[PDB]
């Protein structure tokens, strides 16, 4: 591996949060959340499945969530 | 232009490769006014590059320029001039001995 990283604090602590997120997601799973009833049951087997929590998740455009199988699609209004 | 538009009433639609027109998520509204077309297309246009220059909808021959009777007696009556043609028979006149 690598051994040393450019870094900064966020110094005045502001950071963006972002319009919208599309997420890519295999047939199985993406079904089994289209077939759902209501967004909330979506909202939390999402929270589940990948640990993302609102406000504080901090996210790509192009980030991955599983090798073969989901990713990050792109993110508004920034990147 | 008969042979054409015969050609084209073949050629009438896109018979193969139709428009992957899938649709996604009906992505939570709670703003904006869905309008998801615009992002789908340019998602599409990034992921598969549709105008490599390369494939092509092939729908017909681009060939075969069939031609037949069917049509040529569209024809029907010329409008031609000579329906009177006192003058041009006086023309012949001119010339109705070997003078000039």
């Amino acid at each position: 591996t690598m051994d040393f990283c450019y870094f900064e604090p966020i110094l005045d602590n502001v950071v963006p949060v972002l319009d919208s997120v599309t997420f890519l997601i295999n047939e199985q799973l993406y079904s089994k959340l289209m077939d759902l009833p209501q967004e909330m049951q979506q909202i939390q087997f999402l929270h589940y499945k990948y640990n993302i929590n609102s406000m504080e998740t901090v996210v790509h455009s192009r980030d991955i969530l599983t090798s073969g199988l989901c990713q990050i699609l792109n993110c508004s209004p920034f990147p | 232009l008969k042979s054409v538009h015969r050609w084209l009433s073949a050629a009438d639609q896109s018979e193969v490769v139709p428009g992957n027109d899938n649709i996604e998520y009906f992505s939570i509204n709670e703003h904006g006014r869905r309008e998801e077309n615009r992002l789908r297309l340019k998602t599409l246009l990034q992921q598969d590059v549709v105008h490599e220059t390369k494939t092509s909808t092939s729908a017909a021959s681009e060939l075969t320029a069939v031609v037949t009777i069917n049509d040529l007696l569209e024809a029907c009556q010329e409008t031609k001039p000579s329906i009177s043609t006192s003058e041009l028979v006086k023309l012949r006149g001119i010339y109705d001995r070997f003078q000039k």
